[PDB]
RNA sequence: GUCUACGGCCAUACCACCCUGAACGCGCCCGAUCUCGUCUGAUCUCGGAAGCUAAGCAGGGUCGGGCCUGGUUAGUACUUGGAUGGGAGACCGCCUGGGAAUACCGGGUGCUGUAGGCU
RNA sequence: UGUGGCGGCCAAGCGUUCAUAGCGACGUCGCUUUUUGAUCCUUCGAUGUCGGCUCUUCCUAUCAUUGUGAAGCAGAAUUCACCAAGCGUUGGAUUGUUCACCCACUAAUAGGGAACGUGAGCUGGGUUUAGACCGUCGUGAGACAGGUUAGUUUUACCCUACU
RNA sequence: GCUCAGGGAGGACAGAAACCUCCCGUGGAGCAGAAGGGCAAAAGCUCGCUUGAUCUUGAUUUUCAGUACGAAUACAGACCGU
RNA sequence: UCAGGAUAGCUGGCGCUCUCCGCAGUUUUAUCCGGUAAAGCGAAUGAUUAGAGGUCUUGGGGCCGAAACGAUCUCAACCUAUUCUCAAACUUUAAAUGGGUAAGAAGCCCGGCUCGCUGGUGUGGAGCCGGGCGUGGAAUGCGAGUGCCUAGUGGGCCACUUUUGGUAAGCAGAACUGGCGCUGCGGGAUGAACCGAACGCCGGGUUAAGGCGCCCGAUGCCGACGCUCAUCAGACCCCAGAAAAGGUGUUGGUUGAUAUAGACAGCAGGAUGGUGGCCAUGGAAGUCGGAAUCCGCUAAGGAGUGUGUAACAACUCACCUGCCGAAUCAACUAGCCCUGAAAAUGGAUGGCGCUGGAGCGUCGGGCCCAUACCCGGCCGUCGCUGGCAGUCGGCAGAGCGAGAAAGAGAGUGGCGCGGACGCUACGCCGCGACGAGUAGGAGGGCCGCUGCGGUGAGCCUUGAAGCCUAGGGCGCGGGCCCGGGUGGAG
RNA sequence: ACACGUGCGCGAGUCGGGGGCUACGAAAGCCGCCGUGGCGCAAUGAAGGUGAAGGCCGGCGCCGCCGGCCGAGGUGGGAUCC
């Protein structure tokens, strides 16, 4: 007895059942498959970074002083135009006082 | 049954252009390919060393590593159900520069510079893209004429 | 086309948008033989497309107005140029009808196509409709009413409303 | 209707018969068949407390700026437009000339340009 | 206006023949002691500066060939979608969008980077 | 529907002359399921599978008979075509044969279908179990789309059909 | 360092075909093999020197389940060639 | 290994992390990618007909050579400009549909540190700190994300388009999307796949696709305009039986002729002579033929229509009329009808029947009905991580749906003895959308059977189980409860 | 026997299941100097074996260390909380 070789005829349909979900992309790749070279100088790098940690907080406070430096020198119709201030209710609070009033 | 293989149904693909064979051009190898740059991929005939699989001649992925010759691309391939996000070593005479991220940052310069200027006058200037809008009224002037009239030709039996 | 109901002649003049090249594109006119608007824009299109290298979304149209007849109490012969495609080649015809507005001679000639060579709204163009005098026909089913002194009978007037009763006593009569 | 729009309608073209409303027929629509999609429940817009406290923030307070922003498309179309549950119009009174066709030849299918609104009585 | 050295795009720069090339250049040119290499100082390497634009090179010319670039061909061929459309079929027509390619007819015939001269 | 059968269309030629009385090359359009393929849809907890005898009915693609048109129809004989299936279409030698071929007769000895009609209707010559013989092949057991001989043919009393 | 296939024309015996010399020559040749692609101061031809056809981790591509084998691509650490 | 398994895919269940910025079987804007359809051969590779203009690089052939030069008509070969026709395994050009990527804070623009990497050079590259910038940077739609365990299945078939092998197949094998399988419903008379449309239990309305002589709901409209007669009429997707060819049938058209300079016919009078010119020359007194084909004479004389035909004396064929009086002729084209058209039981536009259609083509108005669409009743599921512990009562004050984030706020200064229901919270209540289903999966059973621990101060000789029943009812159902009879101990 | 979900008890533990003690009941109760033991709290190597965090501040722009103070990372997103 013969068969059917091959199809792709129900497959379409099947993919987009659950739907075609794309890689989980996100901040922070891995390093894997990058160049071993550059790639362990990037880790002395790293390592030797609080080596100069006196300079990096003493330039963050000096220039935190460029903040304070120059933050305290740095200091349609007429009639639906009035009724919209009217009608809505901290504006309005005391334009309507004076119109309960003016029944009297 | 197909043939496997890797270079199966690249006669045209992987061929050189009529009139563009032979020497390849320098400065191809003196573009300068940084780590996440977006880069389209287009396997050349001439240099058989580093090619990306037909898999991937024509798309578009970004660099994650630069080596001397080649760089590491970043290229969404389908299968049957899933995409995957897959990692290739490919030589730097079959990769450009994709010109969609260069529409891009001119936009984001551009919007930038417009929000530097007209921030502190009060006029508002809208950033954002419109699709082309329905056409506004006009008059369309006959200047003196009167429109010509077309009817339809006579059929006539050429050949 | 679908030929529904008695057609209106429209007025369908058009133009290419102004791009940079010209910004003065010139204007041109049709004369639509349609059911409404809708067809007659679409119809204008279909011939533009073929005349001109103009197109929808390369062009507008202008304006499209029905044309009134100008003497709807006059009977008029209506000389109109025919492109129908057979079902082998296509073939040119000259047909007279005999009417008060031309827009009913246009559907006296969609009808008469269609029950004669069994030609349909999508094949028949009309390329020219002619008013002419009873001196310029050369049909003689057109040309017998030609006749001021005209005289005939209504010979053998077949009873309608048959159902009206259903049941009568009398047979019909024929002659009156 | 934009760029965007006009080529995501053609492609759906002999599933579809739409064209250019009247004010009439937008009146019509959203006072007899208006519903809102609040908390996304299909609720009949009976009140105009229902509209306020929804469009709130667009300055779209009752029935008669709901159909303005509707009609003459404002700014807060989109808000507006989705707010309004998709509108459950009845079978043609009178029936159709042919579903299955274009408009221009016989069918009731396609771009219906200023004769859409003898549909909308007719299913309204 | 323009060359030289190194180039980028790689015929609007290529090919055929003709004409003109001021001044520095570039050359042809002159030799074989040392360097160096051949059957042969022709080529290659070297040491020269009497001559010459004849050639290379440059600029230009030709109802030139090619190349580039428009028009036409033509809303033609084909094509997305639609119909209880036509037809015995083979294949067609319409609606809704997209739209080429020869022959044939015009126009053009290198742009330019750094560095250094000549006028 | 390739193939088998049967029929048109065109007119190069045949026919002393003369395309078409009767025929018809090179081409070309069909029809039929009385041929053989091609396929695997139905049946493998079974549809009894070759022929003949017997007996009914149907088809027409008409052999004969009836009525007719046309011939290269003088008569006689013969050939082509039309309406046309009412009635006929036989007796034998050889073969299991279907088919074939011959003798004789005759108005004529036309072609077909009905589960390649018809086995609880027969028959059992042929195929196609088990016994044996020969030839070719196999080392052998055995094989043969070779020849040969001998080899169990069951049941109706049910429903319908018909009498 | 050269330039191929083929052609034109000349040159003792020498001719259709031995050898020399010039001109045209975009690949019409060659690259071991089938076919496709690719290549001209080369990937071809001829010379000189050699052993990267050597030792060693991981990554990746192709078939793919996104597994093995086979084959391959870019790196890194050595020792070497030119 | 091919009647089976493992393996991904499709399936279900359990959840969990979040939300009162993320995604997408789509489009728009940018930006790459391609070598099919088409086209091309006076562009490469290959196949391919045709004349030209040149000529030897060629041969021949004969032409006046004693022998060779020239030579001369040259023919194929050759070169050059042209020409007709092609390609799944050819191509300069080259679409439509299509396939990637981008459309921001995972971002920008500033400083400052680290490096054993890289270097003329704080040069190049990467990593690290502290900063400041929301107008959230296309349209439209929508709550997303993530992890366990997992059953069935692994014979498929059909259709539009594309498409391979075969003459073709209700044949064999593919791509794409849609169906049947797993699925009823209205139409196609009938039918797994077509067309319309997908279904909880009902009433009203209205539609689709199809219909409306009678069967058979609805044209019993004073429907419109033509076409067609069939001794085989014709009559609706898939679809259920036809072609070439043809018609002085009939209805349109197209092109070109003759028309009061008087047509298709109707019937005459005539068809003459050099000439028994010609070609081989049995024969061309015109007569298997072939080729020359004019004139002397004119209304016709044509070397011509058939002739016994070698011709012949001789009948007969275009011609102008003798009689006679305006509109005809000729070739294509395409509608319907007709010929072409032959099978076996009796026979099928579904039947009857229909011809001022109940046929065919083009179109009005009205009407008929699906489990589809609208409005409403009832059931269920799902969603709202919905509402209620305020039944806050002579110690009371009964409010919290309302467009806009917040206190029905609190102190010190300037007579009558009253008030429904509720809340098995595992309950009760409110609003919105939904409901096909085989294999398969899960939940809920106040569905049922038989036995054990508890419990009903259960039932029962004033009659238990069991059984029968045109009795009374409940439940969507599994089932159950009462009445009457029989029966005799659970 | 295994895996995963789910309910309960105790929790760096947990469990007497084999043993012993003093009608229903062959049940239930108890042991802790009855936890032997099982599974868990440590992995990796074939193996012999080895076996799970540090900077700074002085003395000996550096010590193998003498010492001294403090000490289970960082970035981004993150229900609630402040």
């Amino acid at each position: 007895a013969k068969s059917k070789n091959h199809t792709t005829h129900n497959q379409s349909r099947k993919w987009h059942r659950n739907g075609i979900k794309k890689p989980r992309s996100q901040r922070y790749e891995s390093l894997k498959g990058v160049d071993p070279k550059f790639l362990r100088n990037m880790r002395f790098a790293k390592k030797h970074n609080k080596k100069g940690l006196k300079k990096m907080q003493a330039n963050n406070a000096k220039a935190m002083a460029a903040r304070a430096e120059a933050i305290k020198a740095l200091v349609v119709s007429r009639k639906l135009h009035r009724l919209a201030y009217i009608a809505h209710p901290k504006l309005g609070r005391r334009a309507r006082a004076r119109i309960a009033r003016g029944l009297r | 049954t197909n043939t496997k293989g890797k270079r199966r149904g690249t006669r045209y693909m992987f061929s050189r252009p009529f009139r563009k064979h032979g020497v390849v051009p320098l400065a191809t190898y003196m573009r300068i390919y940084k780590k996440g740059d977006i880069v389209d991929i287009k396997g050349m005939g001439t240099v058989q060393k580093g090619m990306p699989h037909k898999c991937y001649h024509g798309k578009t992925g970004r660099v994650y590593n630069v080596t001397q010759h080649a760089v590491g691309i970043v290229v969404n391939k389908q299968v049957k159900g899933k995409i995957l996000a897959k990692r290739i070593n490919v030589r730097i005479e079959h990769i450009k520069h994709s010109k969609s991220r260069d529409s891009f940052l001119k936009r984001v310069k551009e919007n930038d510079q417009k929000k530097k200027e007209a921030k502190e006058k009060g006029t508002w200037v809208q950033l954002k893209r419109q699709p082309a809008p329905p056409r506004e009224a006009h008059f369309v002037r006959t200047n003196g004429k009167e429109p010509e009239l077309l009817e339809p030709i006579p059929y006539e039996f050429m050949a | 086309t679908k030929a529904s109901g008695t057609l209106r002649e429209y007025k369908v003049v058009g133009r290419c948008l102004p791009t940079s090249k010209s910004p003065a594109p010139p204007l041109y006119r049709m004369r639509i033989f349609a059911p409404n608007h809708v067809v007659a824009k679409s119809r204008f299109w279909y011939f533009v497309l073929e005349l001109k290298k103009m197109k929808k979304s390369s062009g507008e149209i202008v304006y499209c107005g029905q044309v009134f007849e100008k003497s709807p109490l006059r009977v008029k012969n209506f000389g109109i140029w025919l492109r129908y495609d057979s079902r082998s080649g296509t073939h040119n015809m000259y047909h007279e009808y005999r009417d008060l507005i031309m827009a009913s001679a246009v559907t006296q000639c969609y009808r008469d196509m269609g029950a004669r060579h069994r030609a349909r709204a999508h094949s028949i163009q009309v390329m020219k409709v002619e008013e002419m005098a009873a001196a310029r026909c050369p049909r003689p089913a057109v040309k017998q009413f030609h006749d001021s002194r005209i005289r005939f009978p209504l010979p053998h007037r077949v009873l309608r409303r048959q159902h009206k009763p259903r049941f009568t006593a009398k047979r019909p009569n024929t002659f009156f | 209707l934009n760029k965007a729009s006009i080529n995501m309608l053609r492609i759906v073209e002999p599933y579809i018969a739409w064209g250019y409303p009247n004010l009439k027929s937008v009146n019509e629509l959203i006072y007899k068949r208006g519903y809102g999609k609040i908390n996304k429940k299909r609720i009949a817009l009976t009140d105009n407390t229902l509209i306020a406290r929804s469009l709130g923030k667009y300055n779209i307070i009752c029935m008669e700026d709901l159909i303005h922003e509707i009609y003459t498309v404002g700014k807060h179309f989109k808000e507006a437009n989705n707010f309004l549950w998709p509108f459950k119009l009845s079978s043609p009174r009178g029936g159709m000339k042919k579903k299955t066709t274009h408009f221009v030849e016989g069918g009731d299918a396609g771009n219906r340009e200023d004769q859409i609104n003898r549909l909308i009585r007719r299913m309204n």
